[PDB]
């Protein structure tokens, strides 16, 4: 996944918005369980 | 189906002996230290005066307008009653139990009490609205024939614009005329937040009633009140002493009555009356 | 189906005005229809339909009309929510039915309004949807089998694109697509010229001026305009519509009627007024000193009208500097909207009030906008935030459209993982934000005698012009003393006749 | 319809103290609401003790004013029920006191030391970004001004505590009370009202021009 | 009810074939050389299914297989098999394949299999329920029980994804054949036969104009064509020559090219950022091959444009370097640091607020990648 | 009265029971087809209600009530007409039902059998309508061997047949598992041509039945087989 | 019986009518549904007279998860009443058989099993469900030699020798794949104008039925030599480190650089019997697990390591988590962990 239709001009960008989603979420989630469990 | 068997609830009319019987009830054992003393209950007691009230005509002498004595009478009793709408709405089905109340106060009565369900209108799906208002209006028309009677319309949060423009119309009509004028249209439902407001008018179905659940004295209350009406005699040690206060609970309706069904059979199970 | 055959449609070219540019584009089609041999000579392949893509009220039916009309050739207006019915397959049956009439007298020219009733999308967010997907596979069946050399043409008006089915959208069914704006100034000019042919108006009316100050306006909403002018001047009876009817009408329509003795407490208006005077005070101070290139304050009201209890009528800049704004018309623009909560500050001490606090909620995002979204400062950001509260862009309520608008983020948020640059950026805000504050207040501390005199005139007259605080500005120069304002027979007294 | 408890003098005393309390704050605040009647309903699912006060866009005092007054009737339940007779009843007052700090510190920009940041808005369903290490200084910020309200309704209410109990002993005798003997009590008890302007931290406070 | 007339597509007719026209032919080899498949102990294959991008041909190439193999075509929607009632949908694909069974030899094609061809419990509602009845029923005329050799079904889904296990197991649907984007040779072939219908020059060289269109299907090859059959009444040419097709592909590919009164700052400040992309583009490898740099207002772009052909192969398959990122995001950072040299850093404007947030997302992609 | 427990535990044998040792008329249906189609939804409750009364004191016994008294009885106006008219019969109340709540023809139990007593609703286990509630548990150890001998008396046992030995590998077994098991057993001793049934016979019927369970559908030679493909080295680690 | 779909249900029914010389009645589940209630009530219990009738008699319905749909939510349509109608019709058809004078056996076919509800499982209905499942190797051989009866080889040896080997290279597949490989086979061949299913031809219709290709597209690209250069590296590379670190189970056997994969197109030989796996193993998978950025760090450097070499890295992390959490021989602990929810936070330090 890594928006493999090439871009003709260099203002659209090289890989989607929503690619990256899930790797995000999990970090948000360790690290807001991380901060929930040591108060 | 209904329509046969709320036409038949009283074919005949009710035997002069049975009128001058109903007609002289009494307090029946409210000042006792063991059920259901004076200051308990005073929705109930309202309903009473209501019911009371309406078995001697006493609506269709609505009021006087006289020169001084009558009108301040009248002016008077008007105030003790509340501390005279014809139709009640009651409000107070959070915890369980609507049969054993309105039925309580029914059976002194002896006006043909008749109860029609709002979900037969809904069950009937220009034919349909032909059967629908044609169904209503024989409805209002038998209960116009059999005067005096008292109406209970049990879930009206179910209503469905025929029962609407038809239950319009009769608040607007069937209040000022149709000297009949003693006619409760008394309904009950749990979900008060969902009734138009067209329908809490003055002059169409207000003064609202709460009930709540059995408190445990109440519930002592209630027990004996139960048990003493049917000829048994509640035992002199139990209510008189703290004996049963540390065993009873069941804290709402439909408990005390399968309850004292259930120690009423097993009393008669060993040919006892305590 | 009563699908209207008019030889005559009574539209033309000459009605139509601001649509200039489609205009230019549909005379293709209008000289398809006139000569189609033309076309078919040198095989050229007409469009088998035409898309009219816009908001209501910009007169795509009218437009459409004023084709059939220049073209001379039959004309059938059909709505799409006609072929939504209970029975399933009439729409189909309305549909081959429309299209063989059509088919009979050629040329023609078919119309379908609101198309999007028909062309719903199939949104993954009764049997009407069957007939709805029944009706659309007929309509794309019929569009399909056209044959050019025909000389039928087919055009669909809609109001929200994103509802059509992208089927539609394909070449072979929709193959123009013409986006109707709304007119210019100029366009809005030719309408009410238009508009204003059709009654009897006073010379006093200069249309321009109402062409320029209402901006967005559709052909519809300058003819309700003008309408209720009209009405507006034979309720006071007079003989023509006067420059005050077109007045009157333009604040029914834009912060409607005024009520009838509705007025609150003394102290709950003084706020008011306080905010309201203290804002444009800011913004002419900033035009005064700094040459800003900000709005103007035309005229402010505290008579309450529609839902407002006060208003503050800014006057519009041109559309060419609302793209290059740069950091200083920015900061500017926050000290205006600071000005308000700086204005409660220096008038009435430390005790401030409700009233300041909506505009003191846009600069706290307006701020966060200059940091994260745009990142204008230079330490580099990675990632904005959303709006956590939306406002819609909006009438005498402050501008806030100055990049087109300031509660739309441009997709340009991501999800944050590091939380220490997050209180570096609200200490950044904070910081930002403060200073902005603090020189709103010094600079609105160092003219309190106009500010004061602005707020007695306002509060007394119940209305005030921007010339008129220009003059109070002129009139009272920076650090007069405030008993010479104390000391006048009457503080709610201008000497100024426009 | 049957009160949920007999009418007796232990069960009232709470109620007693209760709605003293509410009428000392509300008459000792200046330019606040009024008082009408306060009596102890037997049968009210709300509360035994009752108090009908009325009201007099509002300003930042008015809103420390109700932020002291909010304190009023569980500082009450503190001085005079006694130890071991502790009150639940004063709990909504308190959230609502909480409540107020966090919308005059985040929303208006009431902070304690006058700041115009705004962090919330009417319509929002949440607040900005806030970071991690700047929630605290807003926490610190918003205990402060509670912290203020609470010392200033202690600090109104101590220097009345004859009042207090003299009007608790009058509605627990009475069970009807007006306007009029609350400030014939207000009076020959030596209550002093408080004074203009009613700031909750005087060390910031200006004055308008 | 379910049977068309005048069925003439060939394989001439279609353009951009490839080696799948030989297994088109294969399938002719199946209606035609049947006996000796038959003679040496093979099944006959009967589930094909087309996959690929919409706008291929699906029903063109099942047209044009219909019309080579010689046999009456059956061509159906698969949204008139769903219903909002059950059980009208199982007998019309009942009687339709009878009617396809009787009027053997044939070939059915059945398009857009999504609707019905969804998993068993996706949904729940009657629809869901319909769906299933529907799809068991094809289930079991397919390879349910004996008696069908001589009928050949032709699948056209856009998401094969979706497809039930149960179809695609063998012996119901075995043939998987991709119809992919046409590549250089098949757009060639596309707009040519697509342009036999329209008289054309012989100076058209439309290598230049099919190297514009990278990535495009052939309906929207067909478009191109489409917008060189009307447009030039306005200058009143003779015949159709290369650059009227060129302009065709730009206006195709971008939007109509509109003009609008403007300042001079204005158009500055939009040559300065369209200045420093270039600038910043020429200076590395990834980017060097530049076209067109131009700041003429497009409809939805008011601000320009630059155009940069690198060859296509790296990006699909994903091998570009560190490098190659880390040279980009730069050329994202182009404009804004031109206004740091150009305008100061007080008076930063706001039209790279675009191309740094691409800047800041693909380095963090870089980072957590 | 409602009956709950684990399904095959015989619940209808309780019914009969109470039919036959009470010696009155005894109402039997089933719950299943109450909910049958729209030519008479809710009138079979009033037709089977009135014939329990006609022939009163009777009892009425409805078998698999989930179908009808279920959760989602209120969601269906279908299952909804059919729950109230069966909560209308259980009372008296005259109106409606027209006649009198206390005589001779209301002497009627409605009796009701069910698998899932958490799936009905409240209002239906509400006290009043539902007095008693039975739970018939699966049998035992003891009662397990008798419903072997009972349901395995006319077959041609051996000298070696014992059920006492393997009383630990039916736990949880109900009656029909019991003569499921005596059955195989039967066909199984068939199956090797064996006259009697040995207790080898139940010991590979069970042992059967058990390696079925996780997927493992094997012959003898495809056994020996597949057991002579792995070595030996890594044979004696699952050994040790 | 059920099972994965295309196993020989129906083939297996087909079985049973030809053996049984009995009176057979074939019918379809979908058959009975329509709008009208009632109707398929009718339908059903004129197949159940007709059985009946002609008893003893095999009555099998093919595609019972049609009507035996269970009530998976509210039924607004109105087919689900007629599904349960029929369903409950059907069920007292089965309980209608007495064992006296029905000697009427039902056989049903299905592909689902969580759809149908429990009601028809009730003994005297259902009493036996048997699964038909994948089979065995030996099954494997079994339905080849059946399926390659009527195919032409070039003699019986060979013929025995291909197919053999196809079998062996054909697991984890039903009898339909493999008489689909076999037909696929003989398709080649017939292209071919071969007389006989040569070897390439199996092994061809073989990869095309493992669904190698996904592009579907003409193979016709220039590669750069800068790609054949990266593939031939990271093959050297996993080559190498697999030389050095050597698997008791999986030796090379052949290496490509012709085609583009997100792993290396490495082949090894499969050996079942993996008993036993020690933790020297475990710490040569991690080692293994990151061959091709350590490669392309040192003859290119880390400014040209690609998208594909730079996730390779993450698998060695994973499977060193996979070691500490889940085999309990190294010094975390000897519990066993999954990872979402029992980890307390006093063990992420010690994890990381
Ligand atoms: N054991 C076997 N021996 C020979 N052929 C087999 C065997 N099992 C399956 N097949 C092949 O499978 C085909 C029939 O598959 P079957 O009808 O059993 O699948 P199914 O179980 O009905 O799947 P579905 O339920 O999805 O239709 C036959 O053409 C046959 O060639
Ligand atoms: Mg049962
Ligand atoms: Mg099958």
């Amino acid at each position: 996944t890594s928006q493999t239709d090439p871009p003709t001009s260099i203002y659209k960008r090289w890989f989607i918005k929503n690619t990256q989603e899930k790797h995000f979420e999990l970090l948000i989630q360790r690290q807001r369980w991380l901060r929930t469990n040591s108060s | 189906r209904e329509f046969l068997v709320q036409f038949s609830t009283l074919r005949a009319e009710k035997r002069i002996d049975q009128i001058l019987l109903s007609l002289t009830h009494s307090d029946h054992l409210s000042k006792n230290d063991s059920g259901y003393q004076m200051i308990e209950q005073p929705g109930t007691i309202y309903l009473r005066y209501l019911v009371d009230i309406h078995k001697k005509y006493l609506m269709n002498y609505e009021f006087n307008t006289s020169c001084l004595a009558e009108r301040r009478i009248f002016l008077a009793h008007y105030q003790t009653i509340t501390y005279p709408s014809r139709s009640i709405l009651v409000i107070g089905s959070i915890g369980t139990g609507r049969s054993y109340l309105v039925k309580y106060l029914a059976t002194n009565s002896y006006v043909p009490f008749i109860t029609v369900f709002l979900n037969k209108f809904l069950d009937n799906k220009d034919m349909m609205l032909e059967i629908d208002r044609f169904y209503i209006t024989l409805q209002f028309e038998l209960a116009k024939a059999m005067s005096p009677c008292i109406i209970w319309i049990p879930n009206i949060h179910d209503l469905s614009y025929l029962a609407l423009g038809l239950l319009v119309n009769s608040l607007s009509r069937d209040c000022e005329r149709c000297s009949t004028r003693n006619i409760l249209v008394i309904a009950s439902t749990h979900i008060p937040q969902k009734v138009d407001p067209a329908l809490i008018a003055p002059n169409k179905l207000n003064t609202c009633i709460k009930i709540r659940r059995l408190l445990i004295p109440q519930q002592r209350k209630h027990f004996f009140t139960l048990s003493y009406t049917r000829g048994f005699h509640l035992e002199k040690k139990m209510f008189h002493t703290n004996g049963f206060e540390s065993i009873t609970m069941g804290s709402s309706a439909r408990d005390l009555v399968a309850l004292t069904n259930e120690a009423l059979s097993i009393s008669i199970t060993q040919k006892k009356s305590i | 189906a009563e699908a209207r055959v008019d030889g005559s449609t009574g539209v033309k070219f000459a009605d139509v005005a601001g649509i200039d540019e489609a205009v230019d584009e549909l005379q293709e089609l209008v000289k398809y229809l006139k000569n189609p041999d033309l076309f078919d000579k040198m095989g050229i392949k007409p469009p088998h339909g035409v898309l009219l893509e816009g908001p209501p009220g910009c007169g795509k039916t009218l437009v459409a009309k004023a084709i059939a009309g220049e073209a001379g050739v039959p004309f059938y207006q059909m709505a799409g929510s006609e072929f939504v019915e209970v029975l399933v397959g009439v729409g189909s049956a309305r549909i081959r039915d429309l299209f063989k009439r059509a088919k009979v007298n050629k040329p023609s020219v078919i119309f379908i309004d609101e198309i999007d009733a028909l062309a719903t999308r199939r949104q993954g967010i009764n049997a009407a949807t069957q007939e709805r997907e029944t009706t659309l596979n007929q309509l794309l069946i019929e569009l399909d089998g056209f044959d050019t050399g025909k000389g039928v043409i087919f055009l669909g008006a809609t109001n929200r694109r994103d509802l059509l089915d992208p089927a539609l959208l394909r070449p072979g069914r929709f193959d123009r697509k013409i986006r109707v704006r709304p007119p210019n100034a100029k366009g809005r000019l030719d309408i009410l010229k238009i508009h204003a042919s059709k009654v009897k108006m006073s010379d006093s009316v200069d249309l321009s001026s109402y062409a320029s100050n209402l901006p967005g306006w559709s052909g519809a909403k300058l003819a309700q305009l003008v309408q209720e002018a009209a009405l507006v001047a034979v309720r006071k009876t007079h003989n023509s519509i006067l420059q005050s009817d077109m007045d009157d009408a333009v604040d029914r329509l834009t912060v409607g009627p005024t009520r009838i003795g509705l007025e609150l407490g003394h102290q709950g208006q003084c706020r008011r007024a306080t905010t309201e005077v203290g804002v444009a005070i800011t913004s002419h101070l900033l035009l005064r000193y700094e040459n800003a290139k900000i709005e103007r304050c035309d005229r402010v009201s505290i008579i309450p009208r529609g839902q407002t209890l006060s208003q503050v009528v800014f006057h519009r800049l041109d559309d060419e500097s609302y793209m290059f704004g740069r950091l200083p018309q920015l900061l500017h623009r926050l000290q205006v909207l600071l000005g308000g909560r700086a204005a409660e500050e220096v008038i009435y001490g430390s005790d401030t009030s409700k009233a300041s606090v909506d505009y003191l909620s846009d600069a706290s995002w307006l701020a966060r906008k200059i940091l994260t979204i745009w990142n204008l400062e230079n330490p580099m950001v990675i990632h904005g935030e959303p709006p956590p509260w939306r406002k819609r862009p909006q009438f005498v309520g402050p501008r806030l459209d100055f990049e087109g608008s300031l509660y739309d983020d441009y997709d340009l948020v991501e999800p944050p993982v590091n939380f220490n640059m997050d209180d570096e950026v609200a200490h950044r805000s904070e910081e930002l934000i403060s200073q902005m504050y603090n020189k709103t207040v010094s600079l609105l501390r160092q003219n309190q005698t106009a500010l004061l005199k602005t707020v007695k005139v306002l509060l007394n007259q119940k209305e005030i012009s921007g010339e008129a605080i220009d003059f109070i500005l002129d009139h009272y120069p920076p650090q007069t003393p405030l008993n010479s304002l104390l000391q006048e027979q009457n503080p709610g007294s201008l000497p100024f006749v426009p | 319809l049957n009160p949920t408890v007999d009418w007796t003098r232990e069960t009232k005393f709470p109620h007693a103290v209760w709605a003293a309390g509410r009428a000392l704050i509300t008459l000792l605040i200046p330019n606040f609401d009024v008082v009408e009647n306060l009596w102890l309903e037997p049968s009210s699912w709300e509360g035994i003790g009752c108090t009908k006060i009325t009201k007099v866009t509002e300003s930042r005092s008015y809103l420390e004013k109700k932020l002291v007054f909010c304190f009023g009737s569980h500082i009450a339940s503190q001085m005079l029920l006694p130890p071991g007779d502790e009150n639940f009843l004063s709990s909504s007052e308190i959230t609502k006191a909480q409540e107020i700090a966090t919308r005059m510190v985040l929303q208006y920009g009431w902070g304690p030391d006058d700041s115009p940041a705004v962090y919330y808005a009417t319509n929002a369903v949440s607040a900005l970004s806030m970071g991690n290490n700047h929630e605290y200084e807003m926490a610190g910020k918003v205990e402060k001004i509670y912290d203020l309200a609470y010392e200033k309704a202690k600090g109104m209410l101590l220097k009345n505590r004859r009042v207090l109990e003299k009007i608790t002993e009058e509605l627990l005798e009475f069970e009807i009370l007006t306007h009029k003997d609350l400030e014939r009590i207000v009076h020959e008890n030596g209550g002093i009202r408080e004074k203009e302007p009613f700031f909750l931290s005087g060390t910031n406070y200006n004055e308008a021009l | 009810e379910y049977l068309e007339r005048g069925v003439d597509v060939k394989f001439t007719d279609v353009a951009g074939l490839g080696k799948i026209r030989l297994e088109l032919e294969e399938i002719v080899k199946f209606f035609t050389h049947g006996e000796m498949y038959r003679r040496r102990g093979v099944k006959i294959p009967g589930g094909i299914l087309l996959c690929g991008p919409p706008g291929v041909g699906k029903t063109l190439l099942a047209k044009a297989v219909a019309g080579e193999a010689g046999v009456n075509f059956f061509s159906i929607s698969a949204s008139q098999f769903v219903e909002i009632y059950v059980g009208v949908g199982a007998s019309r694909v009942r009687a339709l394949y009878q009617e396809a069974r009787e009027n053997a030899p044939s070939v059915v094609f059945i398009d857009e299999l999504d609707a019905v061809g969804r998993e068993r419990g996706l949904i729940k509602g009657s629809g869901g329920q319909e769906r299933d009845a529907t799809l068991n029923q094809l289930l079991v005329s397919l390879d349910g029980f004996e008696g069908r050799g001589e009928v050949i079904t032709i699948a056209s889904t856009n998401r094969p994804d979706i497809l039930d296990p149960a179809l695609v197991r063998p012996g119901r649907f075995d043939r998987k054949i991709f119809i992919p984007k046409p590549g250089l040779i098949g757009r060639m072939e596309i707009l040519q036969v697509h342009a036999r219908k329209k008289p054309m020059a012989e100076d058209l060289d439309y290598m230049a104009v099919a190297s514009m269109t990278d990535g495009m299907v052939g309906a929207e090859l067909a478009n191109i064509v489409e917008i060189a059959a009307i447009n030039m009444m306005r200058d009143g040419r003779t015949e159709l020559t290369t650059d009227d097709l060129l302009q065709a592909a730009q206006i195709e590919e971008r939007g109509m090219l509109d003009r609008k009164d403007r300042s001079l700052e204005t158009w500055r400040q939009v040559a300065i950022n369209e200045a420093a992309m270039a600038v910043v583009a020429v200076n590395f490898p990834d980017m060097k091959n530049i076209e067109f740099l131009t700041i003429n207002p497009r409809a939805g772009r008011e601000l320009g444009y630059v155009r940069v052909k690198m060859d296509h192969i790296k990006f699909k398959e994903g091998m570009l370097s560190r490098q190659s990122i880390l040279d980009h995001i730069t050329v994202q950072l182009a404009p804004r640091a031109a206004d740091e040299l150009w305008y100061g850093e007080d008076q930063l404007s706001t039209i790279w607020a675009e191309t740094s947030d691409n800047a800041r997302s693909a380095a963090r992609s870089l980072v957590l990648g | 009265v409602l009956l709950s427990g684990p399904p095959g535990t015989g619940k209808t044998l309780f019914a009969r029971t109470l039919a036959k040792e009470s010696g009155l008329p005894f109402v039997f249906a089933s719950g299943a087809e109450f909910t049958d189609s729209e030519k008479s939804g809710a009138a079979k409750i009033n037709e089977m209600f009135s014939i329990a009364r006609r022939n009163a004191p009777a009892f009425v016994f409805v078998d698999e009530i989930d179908a009808i008294a279920g959760r989602h009885a209120r969601k269906d106006p279908r299952r909804r007409a059919t729950f109230e008219a069966l909560i209308a019969q259980l009372d008296g109340e005259k109106e409606k039902t027209g006649i009198d709540r206390f005589s001779l023809r209301q002497a009627v139990i409605f009796i009701c059998a069910t698998n899932r007593p958490d799936e009905l609703d409240l209002e239906f286990v509400r006290s009043g309508r539902i007095d008693r509630r039975l739970y018939i548990g699966l049998p035992d150890a003891k009662q397990r061997v008798q419903i072997f001998g009972v349901h395995s008396a006319g077959k041609n046992l051996a000298e070696d047949i014992d059920f006492g030995k393997l009383v630990f590998r039916t736990v949880g077994f109900s009656g029909a598992d019991i003569r499921n098991l005596v059955n195989e057993a039967a066909i199984m001793s068939v199956r090797k041509g064996r006259s009697y049934i040995y207790q080898q016979d139940i010991v590979d019927v069970l042992d059967k039945q058990l390696l079925e369970g996780m997927g493992v559908l094997l012959t003898e030679e495809e056994q020996q087989k597949c057991e002579q493909s792995v070595s030996y080295e890594k044979k004696r680690l699952l050994a040790v | 019986l059920h099972g994965p779909p295309g196993t020989g249900k129906t083939l297996l029914a087909k079985a049973i009518a030809g053996e049984a010389g009995l009176p057979f009645f074939a019918a379809n589940g979908t058959d009975f549904v329509e709008m009208f209630v009632g109707v398929a009530a009718s339908r059903v219990k004129d197949l159940f007279a007709s059985s009946r009738s002609y008893a003893p008699s095999i009555i099998f319905i093919d595609e019972i998860d049609a009507i035996g749909s269970k009530r998976g939510g509210p039924d607004i349509g109105g087919g689900g009443a007629e599904r349960e109608q029929g369903l409950l019709q059907i069920l007292t058809e089965m309980d209608g058989f007495k064992v006296t004078t029905s000697q009427v056996l039902v056989i049903g076919a299905t592909n689902r099993l969580d759809i149908l509800d429990p009601a028809l499982l009730r003994k005297g209905r259902f009493d036996k469900i048997i699964r038909v499942g994948l089979p065995s190797k030996d099954g494997r051989l079994a339905i080849l030699k059946v399926h390659a009866r009527n195919k032409f080889f070039r003699s019986e040896d060979e013929k025995e020798e291909l197919l053999q080997e196809v079998a062996e290279n054909t697991e984890d597949f039903t009898g339909a794949e493999l008489q689909n490989v076999l037909n696929e086979a003989g398709i080649l061949t017939a292209r071919k104008d071969l007389d006989y299913i040569g070897r390439e031809e199996l092994l061809e219709a073989l990869k095309r039925q493992k669904g190698t290709f996904e592009t579907g597209q003409e193979d016709s690209t220039e590669v750069p030599e800068e790609l054949k250069l990266r593939l031939a590296y990271r093959e050297a590379a996993v080559a190498v480190l697999a030389c050095y670190l050597p698997d008791q189970y999986r030796p090379i056997s052949e290496t490509d650089i012709n085609s583009i994969r997100s792993q290396p197109n490495m082949r090894y030989s499969e050996t079942s019997g993996r008993v036993f796996a020690r933790k020297s193993d475990y710490v040569n998978s991690i080692i293994r697990a990151c061959a091709p950025r350590v490669v392309e760090e040192e003859m290119f450097g880390i400014e040209n390591l690609c998208w594909i070499s730079a996730k390779s890295t993450l698998e060695a992390s994973q499977r060193a988590e996979f070691l500490i959490l889940q085999t309990g021989m190294t010094a975390f602990g000897k519990a066993y962990y999954r990872n979402q929810r029992d980890l307390v936070p006093n063990l992420v330090p010690k994890l990381e």
